[PDB]
RNA sequence: GAAACUGCGAAUGGCUCAUUAAAUCAGUUAUCGUUUAUUUGAUAGUUUACAUGGUAUAACUGUGGUAAUUCUAGA
């Protein structure tokens, strides 16, 4: 037969569900947000947590370590391209220090409200699944889409949407008609 | 008279033309591409 | 308007043809017809129709654009020669042959299978039998 | 099993060859040939998975049945047919000739030559001995069997065979301060010098290769393929003249070069 | 064999004897409507095909040719002016009598004639000979397509050529003897087609003319 | 170019885990202890000939048996 293709699962239940300090900030960190449930919350969390143990295995290792210099700087790389941490902060003790809320931060909905394009972090959301945001040339319908630093410049609402200089949508045109006529 | 035919004497002109201004010759030629 | 851009492009003596990636920009339209991209690309490269051939389109997500692969023969008699027949149906340069389905033509193997030698002089024996 | 096996699962394929493992289930099964089956690159995933010349198995069919293709000199029609070290293919049509020779990573690469170093292979002598009726003759890595040879040369030598007519032009001794050429293990594709040979009766043999950044391996004497005198090879070399490179430098030299 | 490949069977692919080629093959190129590369023309024929076998051949013989020359036929009047040494050199890469560089440079010889062809006449009977000599060299390495190439070559220069050939079509003959008169049937059968255009394009009076020379020669093959 | 003779393949592939506790299997050895279709390379002036037989038959023609089968008998 066919060789395996491989999957995993990109979250994880948290050891304690049940702490109520734990369910107040999912609350905060869903309404700020507007995460649709908690799933996406343990996602980033599980994301983080991975990030977390791996600095701290490469801090354990000794410094000038071939290994440690090597994964320690592609990893400080990949985190401040993804603009989670700053230039200025390129030492695994500060990916050490990173929180969830800073990767909320990049997710491309909250990106879209920000700067200005949407009212609401839920209507940021509404619009990103109704085809209506387009990073550069391309058009993205993801919300949990993670926004790089030279991304961050060219989101804009896209050609083929109303909002970007298209045709009006189905209910402007019909109620125009049904006006005209 | 087929149209290649014509692109030769505007060109045996032109060459008639070059030689009438002017090694040289040659070098204008590669100047005009 | 629509514009084709052909990149990554081989010349392959040993097939006596090019291959390329067709990438083609279409704005404010679904998509193109591989026969208007065969006419194209026939005018671009200076071949018959006939000699090019196209395939493997796949609109991105959000459209506007449309990649993939692309050949042109020397000649006709080269694309009819290397050209799969299933293509050459498509184009219309060949025509489709009709055959059974494959479990009545396996079931007609084994019953030619159950017989041996032409069967002429069964069946006369058996006519004179009954 | 009941006898020899003809098919060849893609997971099971070597790694060296590079597939794809979702592309199908099988894998190309090279057919007997001069080369072993794991030390081989079959001439259908050279022409379509390392040229890009054919798009599939067919069209490399195709190829074949013309006739375009050579190795060695000799017209080969067989897809699987087991091209490895030392090989030269000639493509006429596309004015193209190459030489198989493993690249630092341990893969076959594509390795352009002129029509002249096309000429000639070289072969390690894998055994020298008296055939019937007193005819001394040597066998080489690709199966070869070559009569007449110098009484010099002997085993894990190296010998310089033309094409044309299949003998020896000239042949290198096994020496120390000879430039060879590893032709299997992890140290695989690398190349260096000979400084010392360790001989252990009833064992393997192992020879230490010093390169040219002064690093030092020890690699059995069966790996070991010599290739010239140090600074003046036989052949050309492929880019990275068997330079092992770190995974660091690596990544500074592409940053740069990008 | 007598029995020819009258029923054809259904494969794809068949071999064909050498001698097979040779006898379905006519030398005949108006019959041939495939569109024509150099039937689209931006500055000159010569340029338009050499443009495209530089695409298609990548032969090593070509390839050196076409750089010795890629400068001088960018333009009309750079190939008028430099005819000399682009005939040389298609002539010099000619006589090497390289299958793989043939096609392409068979073919431009041609549209070089098509270019300047009331003065290709001064090359005209250099460029004959050379196609003798390549065709002669042919009949010892069998390839039918070579002498498609050649005898195309030598149709396409007689339909440019018609006129002023028409005019001395004995000289035009005289050169061809050799090839009318060859040993092998299938070489004079295909010159006989190639000089047979020029008759056809014939006025009446210049004809008796050839015909009386062609009689007075009769008087092998 | 049906049918048949001839050559090759059908010992690969696919499925299952019943038996199997130094057995299988993993790593590592050996054949100076042996067979090997095929591929690749070598290799055989020493054995009516303008070329020998049925010591022979298939397919095929024709005559048949059995309720029946990838049954086959005589010529
Ligand atoms: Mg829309
Ligand atoms: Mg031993
Ligand atoms: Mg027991
Ligand atoms: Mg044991
Ligand atoms: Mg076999
Ligand atoms: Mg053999
Ligand atoms: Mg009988």
């Amino acid at each position: 037969p066919r060789a395996p293709r491989t999957y995993s699962k990109t979250y994880s239940t948290p050891k304690r569900p049940y702490e109520s300090s734990r369910l107040d900030a999912e609350l905060k960190l869903a309404g700020e947000f507007g995460l649709k449930n908690k799933k996406e919350i343990y996602r980033i969390s599980f994301q983080l947590s991975k990030i977390r143990r791996a600095a701290r295995d490469l801090l354990t290792r000794d410094e000038k370590d071939p290994k440690r210099l090597f994964e320690g700087n592609a990893l400080i790389r990949r985190l401040v391209r993804v603009g989670v941490l700053s230039e200025d902060k390129k030492k695994l003790d500060y990916v050490l220090a990173l929180k969830v809320e800073d990767f909320l931060e990049r997710r491309l909905q909250t990106q879209v409200y920000k700067l200005g394009l949407a009212k609401s972090v839920h209507h940021a959301r509404v619009l990103i699944t109704q085809r209506h945001i387009a990073v550069g040339k391309q058009i993205v319908n993801i919300p949990s889409f993670m926004v790089r630093l030279d991304s961050e410049k060219h989101i804009d609402f896209a050609p083929t949407s109303p909002f970007g200089g298209a045709r009006p949508g189905r209910v402007a045109r019909r109620n125009a008609a049904r006006k005209a006529e | 008279e087929n149209p290649a035919d014509k692109r030769r004497r505007l060109a045996k002109q032109y060459l008639e033309n070059l030689k009438s201004e002017a090694d040289i010759i040659a070098s204008r030629l590669k100047e005009d591409v | 308007a629509v514009t084709i851009r052909t990149r990554k492009v081989i010349s392959n003596p040993l097939l006596a043809r090019k291959q390329f990636v067709v990438d083609v920009l279409h704005p404010n339209r679904a998509n193109v017809s591989k026969d208007e991209l065969r006419e194209k690309l026939a005018e671009v490269y200076k071949a018959e129709k006939d000699a090019v051939s196209v395939f493997g389109f796949r609109t991105q997500f959000g459209g506007g654009k449309s990649v993939g692969f692309g050949l042109v023969y020397n000649s006709v008699a080269e694309a009819k020669k290397f050209e799969p027949t299933y293509r050459l149906v498509r184009y219309g340069l060949a025509e489709k042959v009709e055959k059974a389905s494959r479990q009545q033509r396996k079931q007609k193997k084994n019953r030619d299978k159950k017989i041996f030698g032409t069967g002429k002089r069964l069946a006369k024996k058996v006519a004179r039998r009954n | 099993a009941r006898g020899p096996k003809k098919h060849l699962k893609r997971l099971a394929a070597p790694h060296h060859w590079l597939l794809d493992k979702l592309s199908g289930c099988y894998a190309p099964r090279p057919s007997a040939g001069p080369h072993k089956l794991r030390e081989s690159l079959p001439l259908i995933v050279f022409l379509r998975n390392r040229l890009k010349y054919a798009l599939n198995g067919r069209e490399v069919k195709a190829i074949l049945m013309q006739r375009h293709v050579k190795v060695d000199g000799k017209v080969r029609t067989d897809t699987t047919y087991p091209a490895g070290f030392m090989d030269v293919i000639t493509l006429d049509a596309t004015n193209e000739n190459f030489r198989l020779v493993y690249d630092v990573k341990g893969r076959f690469a594509v390795h352009r030559i002129t029509d002249e170093e096309a000429s000639y292979k070289l072969g390690k002598v894998k055994k020298v001995q008296l055939g019937k009726k007193g005819v001394p003759y040597v066998v080489t890595h690709d199966g070869r069997t070559i009569r007449y040879p110098d009484p010099n040369i002997k085993v894990n030598d190296t010998v310089k065979i033309d094409l044309a007519s299949g003998k020896i032009t000239d042949f290198i001794k096994f020496d120390a301060g000879k430039l060879v050429y590893v032709t299997g293990g992890r140290n695989l594709g690398r190349i260096g010098t000979i400084v010392h040979k360790e001989r252990h009766d009833g064992g393997f043999d192992l020879v230490h290769i010093k390169d040219s950044l002064d690093n030092t391996f020890v690699t059995r004497l069966n790996n070991v393929f010599v290739i010239g005198e140090q600074g003046k090879p036989y052949i050309s070399l492929p880019k990275g003249k068997g330079i092992k490179l770190s995974i660091a430098e690596e990544r500074d030299r592409r940053r740069a070069q990008q | 064999a007598k029995q020819r490949q009258t029923t054809k069977s259904s494969k794809r692919y068949r071999y064909s004897s050498f001698k097979a080629r040779i006898d379905d093959l006519k030398i005949e190129p108006a019959r041939n409507l495939e569109k024509r590369v150099h039937d689209y023309v931006e500055s000159s024929h010569f340029l338009a095909s050499f443009d495209q076998w530089k695409e298609i051949n990548l032969s090593a013989k070509f390839t050196e040719f076409a750089a010795e020359i890629e400068h001088d036929v960018q333009t009309l009047p750079q190939i008028l002016y430099h005819d000399k040494k682009i005939f040389n050199s298609l002539v010099s890469f000619i006589n090497f009598h390289d299958e793989f560089s043939l096609q392409p440079l068979l073919d431009l010889l041609a549209q070089f004639c098509h270019d300047l062809g009331p003065d290709f006449l001064k090359f005209y009977e250099e460029a004959i000979k050379t196609l003798i000599n390549l065709l002669d060299a042919a009949i010892e390495f069998e390839s039918s397509n070579v002498f498609e190439w050649g005898f195309n070559c030598l149709a396409y220069i007689f339909k440019y050529l018609s006129k002023f050939l028409v005019k001395k079509l004995v000289l035009t003959c005289d050169l061809l003897i050799p090839l009318l008169s060859h040993s092998k049937e299938y070489l004079s059968r295909f010159s006989a087609e190639a000089l047979s255009f020029l008759v056809r394009k014939c006025p009446v009076s210049n004809l008796r003319e050839f015909v009386r020379s062609v009689f007075e020669k009769l008087e092998t093959n």
